[PDB]
């Protein structure tokens, strides 16, 4: 069928920095120029930012240049903000009345390093009633987004107990969020005593330690 | 050409 | 100039489901609506298009799948003729031009093919204990996505971090909301979590407090 071959699939870049994306149609768009360029970020809608190939859509900086043949389209994002952090999608319209979109291209703004703010959660009473104990760490605002989290129960090392979620880059300040929650029952949970969260990050010296003791 | 989409 | 889907929700496989787009402001007696599609995680993927003078296309691999009609001056129709569970995702209805810039999408609504039963969530605090305090909200244990999370009705909303849920191994998803506020603030403000899980008609509001 109509394939739009978009790479590279994913690529990071500094403020003030430049990034090239390509979109490959296999065959030409209609009438030579049914061909836009879509920003979209987590649990939004896509935004145009090009029309005709290389049309400034009205709002959008003029650093979001659009080019192309008919059937090769180049989308160049200059002078990096924070604000550009977000997956990028080509979208094209084919003679024969069909749409096709790229398989997107995501982008990470590079940023200094920032280590995590780290809290412990012990698990609520109104939990622990229901039988269950969920014990919540949290990595704030922290930049790489590589990071080691293990959990350490009377010291010992956990493993397949726990669940790492995180959040898309932040527009602001470049930075991620992360949750990693021990799942244990309440039986297991009343078992043991301390429960430490340790987290290893770029921006810490040596790693950091929250914990606390079951009950006090 | 013309097409019903724009 | 608005647009926006409505009958998302859960459907047990092979139960035809209809999605309905309502615009506002758009002409579609000159302008055509398309659907698009877009699984957890994956690339936008077009669906199809009512046109401006009444043709209907689909994609290749959605002919039969899908039937798209116009039922008003300003309404369109996405009908699913049998879901399957590939067919889970959010589904966008848009007035998306190629060649202008009225460019118009509605927020997309949230398709889960699955025979499992809707379950609302448990809402439990994530307290701050012993300059700088987290607290949050544990949404633990709902079926099917999505839940809403505000603080304090919406007027709470710098240092707010929404994770993405997880699948649990019990097949139910969970999620978590924190925010990080000063210290000083802890004695002196109200801080309540609403939790909103649409497909269980579930409404709850916590209070977290140390």
């Amino acid at each position: 069928d109509i394939v739009m071959t978009q790479t590279p699939s994913s690529t990071s870049a500094a403020v003030g920095g430049t990034v090239t994306i390509t979109c490959q149609a296999s065959q030409s768009v209609a009438n030579n120029n049914y061909l836009k360029w879509y920003q979209q970020k987590r649990g939004q809608p896509p935004k145009q930012l090009i029309y005709s190939v290389s049309t400034l859509a009205s709002g959008v900086p003029s650093r979001f240049k659009g080019s192309g043949s008919g059937t090769q389209f180049t989308l160049t994002i200059s002078d990096l903000e924070a604000d550009d952090a977000a997956t990028y999608y080509c979208s094209g319209y084919f003679n024969n009345n069909i749409g096709a979109f790229g398989g997107g291209t995501k982008l990470e703004i590079k940023r200094t390093v920032a280590a995590p703010s780290v809290f412990i959660f012990p698990p609520s009473d109104e939990q622990l009633k229901s039988g269950t104990a969920s014990v919540v760490c949290l990595l704030n605002n922290f930049y790489p987004r590589e990071a080691k989290v293990q959990w350490k129960v009377d010291n010992a090392l956990q493993s397949g107990n726990s669940q790492e979620s995180v959040t898309e880059q932040d527009s602001k300040d470049s930075t991620y969020s992360l949750s990693s929650t021990l799942t244990l029952s309440k039986a297991d949970y009343e078992k043991h005593k301390v429960y430490a969260c340790e987290v290893t990050h770029q921006g810490l010296s040596s790693p950091v330690t929250k914990s606390f003791n079951r009950g006090e | 050409l013309f097409f019903e989409v724009d | 100039q608005s647009v926006e889907e409505s009958g998302g929700g859960l459907v047990t496989p092979g139960t035809p489901l209809t999605l309905t787009c309502t615009v506002s402001g758009i002409d579609l007696s000159r302008y055509a609506m398309s659907w698009v599609r877009q699984a957890p995680g994956k690339g936008l993927e077009w669906i199809g298009i009512f046109g401006s003078l009444g043709g209907i296309f689909y994609a290749s691999w959605a002919k039969g799948r899908f039937t798209i009609s116009k039922t008003s001056p300003t309404t369109v129709d996405l009908k699913i003729t049998s879901p399957t569970t590939e067919d889970t995702a959010t589904y966008f209805c848009a007035r998306m031009p190629y060649t202008t810039d009225r460019d118009f999408w509605g927020p997309g609504t949230l398709v889960t093919v699955s025979s499992a039963s809707t379950k609302g969530p448990s809402v439990f605090p994530l307290a701050p204990s012993s300059g700088t305090a987290a607290l949050g909200c544990l949404v633990k244990d709902y079926f099917p996505e999505p839940v809403t999370v505000s603080w304090n009705s919406g007027a709470l909303t710098s240092g707010v971090h929404t994770f993405p849920a997880v699948l649990q191994s019990s097949g139910l998803y969970s999620l978590s909301s924190v925010v990080t506020v000063p210290s000083s603030s802890l004695g002196t403000q109200t801080y309540i979590c609403n939790v909103n899980h649409k497909p269980s008609n579930t409404k709850v509001d916590k209070k977290v407090e140390p």
